[PDB]
Formats: structure tokens, sequence, C-alpha cells
RNA sequence: UGUCUCAACGAGGGACUCGGUGAAAUUGAAUUGGCUGUAAAGAUGCGGCCUACCCGUAGCAGGACGAAAAGACCCCGUGGAG
RNA sequence: CCGGAAGGAGUGGUGGAGCCGACUGAAGUGCGGAUGCCGGCAUGAGUAACGAUAAAAGAAGUGAGAAUCUUCUUCGCCGUAAG
RNA sequence: CCCCGGGAGGGGAGUGAAAGAGAACCUGAAACCGUGGACUUACAAGCAGUCAUGGCACCUUAUGCGUGUUAUGGCGUGCCUA
RNA sequence: GGUCAAGAUAGUAAGGGUCCACGGUGGAUGCCCUGGCGCUGGAGCCGAUGAAGGACGCGAUUACCUGCGAAAAGCCCCGACGA
């Protein structure tokens, strides 16, 4: 018996181009240079699944001596005093947010600029 | 360049220039009014204008002049006895041209260039 | 071959980028003052053949 | 007004294609048709029969025909306003085409495109 | 004696503009700059720095290791033929 | 929407007469590549070209439509020829 | 039979379950060409994606939920063969 | 409110981009059989009484195919069938 390929091809080909949707030019309409762009795809996609972490690990540190400085401490100095202080163990995302609630990151300031003299 | 000219080449050689300006003012004398190329109405004008101030004079010197271009005897005569001594008090002016339009073949816009 | 060739075929964007300039312009069509139809400017109404006067057949 | 299935809907509303009209196998290609077509489009019926008069592409004359079956349609099968008809939509699409292999330097042939159009335009009154 | 110093002017046929008909080789895809550096050792495409509004038309040939023929030289095959 | 993957189901649109699921068995059974094959359609691009530099002009006619067909009168080209 | 057209082509009318079958006559994918609409783009450096966030738009496996688009930031050297 | 100043920002799209919607191209996919393929078995020589294979003809009207052969889409006898 013959089984040529019929339904098959046409559906993982499909199942590719839908992967595509916003893709410029050819990348989204014709099926091999979408699948090509889909293997880089996987790279940036699992790489960034990491690095979206790194990312924001960044972004509160930034706030977060922002706020420090705005007090006359620093990054370096704030998590130093205030890890010195019976451990606060706050996250570095949650220390950001008092700095969103001025008069409470003032006082962890505070207590840190304690534990500290 | 060409910071001064003589009209047209139209796309032609010395000889043809002077054979249609010819051909093309014996017809227009002929006729009274003829439709052509805009372009080679507007070339016909002034020597078919000068043609007529030849013949304006009269003599046999200026029927052997008219007689140089247009090579038709009769249209020669009529340009002579008929046409010229009717423009006598008319100075210059022979001749005028007006357009109509495009063609369909080349798409080229012809007009009727008429006695005055 | 053909010494000078093009390098890869070009895009359907770039291809449409050229063309922004092919549009025609369309007529500046007026009203014919006697046969109240429409002529191109400084030529002879072709529906009545008027010219101030009348110098065309038909 | 609903239905239930396809097939009665089917049996009692048979869909018409007001203002519209098609020259189809139209022997030009569509580029150029689409010049043309472009300057007519949603302007009112009369300028399009002007506009179409005065410009001097081989292709205002099918799509000038065309124009009018619309106009036609829109009013004796349709009923309606000549005095308020415009071109609310008009577009050129691609016919089959004809091949021609055609001789060339040293002994190589070559295939010419004689393309041909479908032409279709759609009239309609231009209210507000 | 325009081969030349040293090129000029003129002619026609193209090239240019409009209307009709309308190919080709090539083309991984392209949102396709400069310098310097680095990289499989000659970078639009990596790094730094500079420069740069969008899109065409006529033109020039430096790059795209431009195009064409799975190098004819060279070596290799326990290949071939005269 | 669902499953860990290959994949699978729901629903709606087309379509107009055959077809899912399960178990077992047999395969011409799974494609991006082969300067692969057949076919279709693109880019170059409205670009180059329209095939001898022996020219063509006007009037009149026919026709849905004429630079290109017919008629008239001129013009130019071959004439040990292009008779 | 009627309409525009020299025709080709089409729009009605009528047959038929159906003309969403009309003789370029089953289905009718994709490349490829177009029309309309949403969101968008004329200081900009680009393997075209990816992550992140704001803006705008829509709500039939669908109101925390997305889905489409988009601005800016980060990151990022096509595929295969060898 | 008005002028002057300084600063910040909007919309415009020649064209393009992603998505949607509706078509056109093209003829994949599904269904189908008017056509093939193999195995099994059967049957197996035609011709000087003209073979095989052809040419030219035969029709009211005939280009192609079929059938026929100047007695030419056919003639005679027998059997079958019964519009
Ligand atoms: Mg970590
Ligand atoms: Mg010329
Ligand atoms: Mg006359
Ligand atoms: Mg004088
Ligand atoms: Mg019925
Ligand atoms: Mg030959
Ligand atoms: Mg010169
Ligand atoms: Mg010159
Ligand atoms: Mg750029
Ligand atoms: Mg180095
Ligand atoms: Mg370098
Ligand atoms: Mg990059
Ligand atoms: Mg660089
Ligand atoms: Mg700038
Ligand atoms: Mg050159
Ligand atoms: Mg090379
Ligand atoms: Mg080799
Ligand atoms: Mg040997
Ligand atoms: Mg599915
Ligand atoms: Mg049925
Ligand atoms: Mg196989
Ligand atoms: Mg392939
Ligand atoms: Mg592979
Ligand atoms: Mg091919
Ligand atoms: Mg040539
Ligand atoms: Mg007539
Ligand atoms: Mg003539
Ligand atoms: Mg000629
Ligand atoms: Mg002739
Ligand atoms: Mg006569
Ligand atoms: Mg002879
Ligand atoms: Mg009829
Ligand atoms: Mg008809
Ligand atoms: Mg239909
Ligand atoms: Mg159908
Ligand atoms: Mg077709
Ligand atoms: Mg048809
Ligand atoms: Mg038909
Ligand atoms: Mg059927
Ligand atoms: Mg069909
Ligand atoms: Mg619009
Ligand atoms: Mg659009
Ligand atoms: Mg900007
Ligand atoms: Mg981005
Ligand atoms: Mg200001
Ligand atoms: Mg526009
Ligand atoms: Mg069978
Ligand atoms: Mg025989
Ligand atoms: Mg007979
Ligand atoms: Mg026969
Ligand atoms: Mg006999
Ligand atoms: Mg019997
Ligand atoms: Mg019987």
């Amino acid at each position: 018996p013959r089984a040529k390929t019929g339904i098959v091809r046409r559906r993982r080909h499909k199942k590719v181009l839908k992967r595509a949707k916003g893709f410029w030019g050819s990348r989204s309409k014709q099926y091999r240079n979408a699948f090509q762009t889909l293997l880089n795809a996987a790279t940036y996609e699992y790489r960034d699944r990491r690095n979206k972490k790194r990312d924001f690990r960044r972004l509160w540190i930034q706030r977060i001596n922002a706020g420090a400085r705005l007090h006359g401490m620093n990054y370096s100095t704030f998590i130093n005093g205030l890890k010195r202080a019976n451990i606060d163990l706050n996250r570095k995302v949650l220390a950001d947010i008092a700095a969103r609630e001025p008069e409470a990151f003032k006082a962890l300031v505070d207590a840190s600029r304690n534990a500290r003299q | 360049m060409r910071h001064g000219k003589a009209g047209r080449k139209l796309n032609r050689n010395s000889s043809a220039r002077v054979a249609l300006a010819r051909a093309q003012a014996t017809a227009l004398l002929r006729e009274g009014r003829i439709q052509t190329t805009l372009t080679k109405a507007k070339e016909l004008r002034p020597f078919v204008e000068q043609l007529i101030t030849t013949a304006k004079g009269g003599d046999l010197h200026s029927r052997r002049l008219v007689a140089q271009d247009i090579h038709d005897k009769d249209v020669v005569r009529k340009v002579m006895d008929e046409v010229a001594p009717k423009y006598a008090e008319r100075p210059g002016g022979y001749t005028r041209i007006l357009r109509v339009g495009t063609r369909r073949g080349d798409g080229v816009t012809m007009a009727l260039i008429e006695l005055v | 071959a053909k010494h000078p060739v093009p390098k890869k075929k070009t895009s359907k964007s770039k291809r449409d980028m050229r063309r922004s300039h092919h549009a025609l312009t369309a007529p500046n069509l007026t009203e014919c003052p006697q046969c109240h139809g429409k002529k191109l400017s400084h030529h002879i109404c072709p529906n009545c053949g008027y010219y101030d006067g009348r110098q065309v057949l038909a | 007004a609903t239905f239930r299935n396809k097939k009665q809907r089917k049996q009692q509303v048979k869909l018409r294609k007001p203002g519209f009209a098609v020259a189809k196998y139209v022997r030009m290609s569509p580029r150029k048709v689409r010049l043309v077509v472009d300057v007519i489009r949603g302007k009112s019926v009369q300028d399009a029969e002007d506009l179409l008069r005065f410009i001097p592409r081989s292709a205002s004359e099918p799509v000038a025909k065309v124009l009018n079956s619309a106009k036609a349609n829109a009013l004796h099968n349709d009923e309606m306003l000549e005095d308020r008809l415009f071109v609310k939509e008009a577009y050129v699409d691609a016919g089959p085409t004809l091949k021609r292999l055609i001789p060339r330097a040293r002994g190589s042939a070559n295939i010419i495109k004689k393309r041909t159009s479908h032409i279709t335009i759609i009239v309609a009154e231009k209210g507000n």
C-alpha cells in the first residue's frame, strides 16, 4: 500500500505559520523561514526566561539605593545595616515598594543606620 | 548645449527637415487648414508665413523664389495670385494654431493650423 | 552571463517603496461654456467643436 | 430573519450584488489598469466618466465600459438614483496569463507573459 | 594625418520624456552607513565610536571576497582516454 | 482549550457524501536542504528591447473604434535590383 | 426575455434542493496580486527575534483574561553541510 | 483674558509595516471512476484460397475514430431476442 504525505505536512506547516503571527516579511508567511526564525527564537526564549530575574534584581537594586541615597545612605550601606539588624530578610522587590511608601523606608534607613553605629 | 536655436531636428536629417516643411507648407496652402502633430504645426508656422510674405511681392522674382519651395505649379499660382494678394494689408500673422486633444495609437496630441 | 546582476530579490516592501511615485494625475477638466460638456483647457471642446466660435465638425 | 439550517437559507435567500459589475478576462496587465482605476475611485460617477474621457491610457477604455455596467445595473436591476451614484469601490485583479515563448540570441528561448485583468467596479448612492 | 600636446564645434542612430506591447541573467531571507578593533586571519550584520529624516530619477563603477562555468593550473583517486 | 513531546479535542465558517474512536496486523509511513524532480507564482521592472539611419506628408473614405486599412496628390529608396 | 457593451464580460429574470452547480462549470490549500478596516511609522544603524513595561483596540475555547497592534528599554552573530 | 519670553508636547502619510475582513490568482487536499498494475487460471500460432501492417476510398451532410471495401457505417442464409 501507498501512503503519500497527504494531510500531515500541511498541518505541521500551518502550526509553524501560526506561531509566526507578527513576524516581518517572509518570516511570517513562508514556512522555511518561519521555522528557522523559531529556532533562533527558542534560543532567545529559554535564555530570557533565565535573564528576566537578573533584570528585576537590577531594577529593585536601582530603586533601593536611590531611596537609600535620599537619606544619606547607599545600597551597600543600607542593605548591610538592614542585614545586621536581626536580619530583616525583606526581598529586594519588597524594599522597592517601600520606596513607594517613603515614611517606612525612612524608618528602615534609621534602623539600618542604628545596627551600624 | 544649445543657447541659440533654429527650431527642431524633429527626428530627421537636414534633407528631410526641409522636404517636410516644404510638403506641409504645400498642403496648408492648397487646403486652407490642416491638422498634424502640435510640434510639426509649430514648426510649420513661420516657414509658411515667410513663404506667403515672399509671394506678396508680385514680380516674377518672388514667384520664382516661391517655386524654389512649392514645386507644385497650381499651389504656387494660388499663393501668388489668390492668397498673397488677399493678405495685402495684413502685417504677418497669416497663420494660426489651435490644439485638439490626443490621438489613440501613439497617444500624441494633434492640432490644427489654418490660414487667417 | 550578464556582467551586472542583482544580488538578493527585492522585498515586497521596498518594491512598492519605489513605486510611491507612479500615481497618475487626473486631468484638470473644465465645463465647456456652450456645449455643456467637459473639455481640456486651451483645447477645443470635443463635444461641440467650439473654441469661442466653432472650428471643428460636429 | 433567522433561519435554522443552511439549505433553507440557501433556497430562500438568493443574495445579490447591488451596483456591481465585472469585466473578466480583459487582455491588459493589472498594473496599468490599476493606474487608471486608482484615479477613478471614490469619485462622483459623472467625474468618473469625465476623467475617463480625458485620461490618455489604453486602459481607460475597458475601465470606462465597466464603469457603465455598474451605473446600468444600479439603475435598471437595482432601482437606484443615477443623480446620486458614486464609485463606492473599484479594483483590478489578475486573470489567467497567455504565456508565449519568444526567440532570443544564440539559441535560447524565453517566456513573455501577456497578462489579463478582472476589472470590477461597484457604485452606490453616496449619502452621508 | 586627431595617433598624440589637447581637445573643440557640428551631424546623424541611441541614451532622456509621453502613449502601445514588455523580457533576462540573478535572487538564504533583509529594517542592507563610516572609522577602528575583533572574529576561521580582508565585517552592513560582533565591539566601541562617529555619521545619518522618508521615497525616487539620471548617471559612475570602489565593495557586496559582485555574476557566469561543482578551477582547465597544483595535489589526491591503487579514476579514464589519446 | 487540553497532553510531557510528537499531538489531540470543543466551537463557528465552507463543503456536498462518505467517515471518526478502540484492538490487532501489514507498510511505497512522517522532508528545508540533495546546483534535487514536476508544477505554479514572484524579484530584476513598467526596466532593456520592439530586428538595418531607404524618410515621410496632407486630403478623402470606411468603421463601435484608425499614426498604422482603402483611395488621391506629392516626397524619399532600389533599378546586373531591393525589377 | 430584459439591461451596459462592436464583442468579450457581466447584472437581473427564469429552471433547480442548490446558480454559495452556469458550461474558464466538485472541493479549491499555498506561494503570488489586490481592495477595505484596526494599530502604526518621515533623527533612524537593522539575522529582524526575545524578554519587560506603557499606550491604543476587540471580547464566541474570552474581562484578569487575555487577544491584536504598538512605543521604549534590555538581550541577541540566519539554516544546513563540512 | 492680551502681548512678549522660556519650555513641553499633538496631529498630517508620499509610501511602508503587523493583524483582520473580502476577493483574485493557482490547483494542493478530500471524494469519485470512464483507467492502470500483479497473481491465479484459461487459451495459444496467422500466410500464395494473400498474413502481419498500411494507402486510398465508402457516408444527405464527414474533418477525427469505428466499421466496411466499388456489391463499401454495408450484401445473403440459419439460430436467438420481440420494439
Ligand atoms: Mg541568579
Ligand atoms: Mg525617436
Ligand atoms: Mg479641404
Ligand atoms: Mg521681406
Ligand atoms: Mg425556487
Ligand atoms: Mg537560430
Ligand atoms: Mg558635441
Ligand atoms: Mg547627438
Ligand atoms: Mg536604513
Ligand atoms: Mg585582532
Ligand atoms: Mg574591519
Ligand atoms: Mg544584530
Ligand atoms: Mg558595526
Ligand atoms: Mg537628520
Ligand atoms: Mg556601466
Ligand atoms: Mg565570482
Ligand atoms: Mg572541484
Ligand atoms: Mg589505468
Ligand atoms: Mg487542530
Ligand atoms: Mg448528492
Ligand atoms: Mg518513502
Ligand atoms: Mg526544496
Ligand atoms: Mg537536514
Ligand atoms: Mg521551477
Ligand atoms: Mg537591435
Ligand atoms: Mg462615419
Ligand atoms: Mg496616410
Ligand atoms: Mg511607417
Ligand atoms: Mg500598407
Ligand atoms: Mg478620391
Ligand atoms: Mg527578383
Ligand atoms: Mg442580449
Ligand atoms: Mg452576454
Ligand atoms: Mg457565482
Ligand atoms: Mg461551487
Ligand atoms: Mg483557473
Ligand atoms: Mg465566462
Ligand atoms: Mg464564457
Ligand atoms: Mg457531486
Ligand atoms: Mg471549482
Ligand atoms: Mg481609502
Ligand atoms: Mg492596507
Ligand atoms: Mg520620530
Ligand atoms: Mg523592539
Ligand atoms: Mg515656542
Ligand atoms: Mg496613497
Ligand atoms: Mg479494474
Ligand atoms: Mg489487410
Ligand atoms: Mg460521397
Ligand atoms: Mg479511416
Ligand atoms: Mg466487384
Ligand atoms: Mg435474421
Ligand atoms: Mg433486442
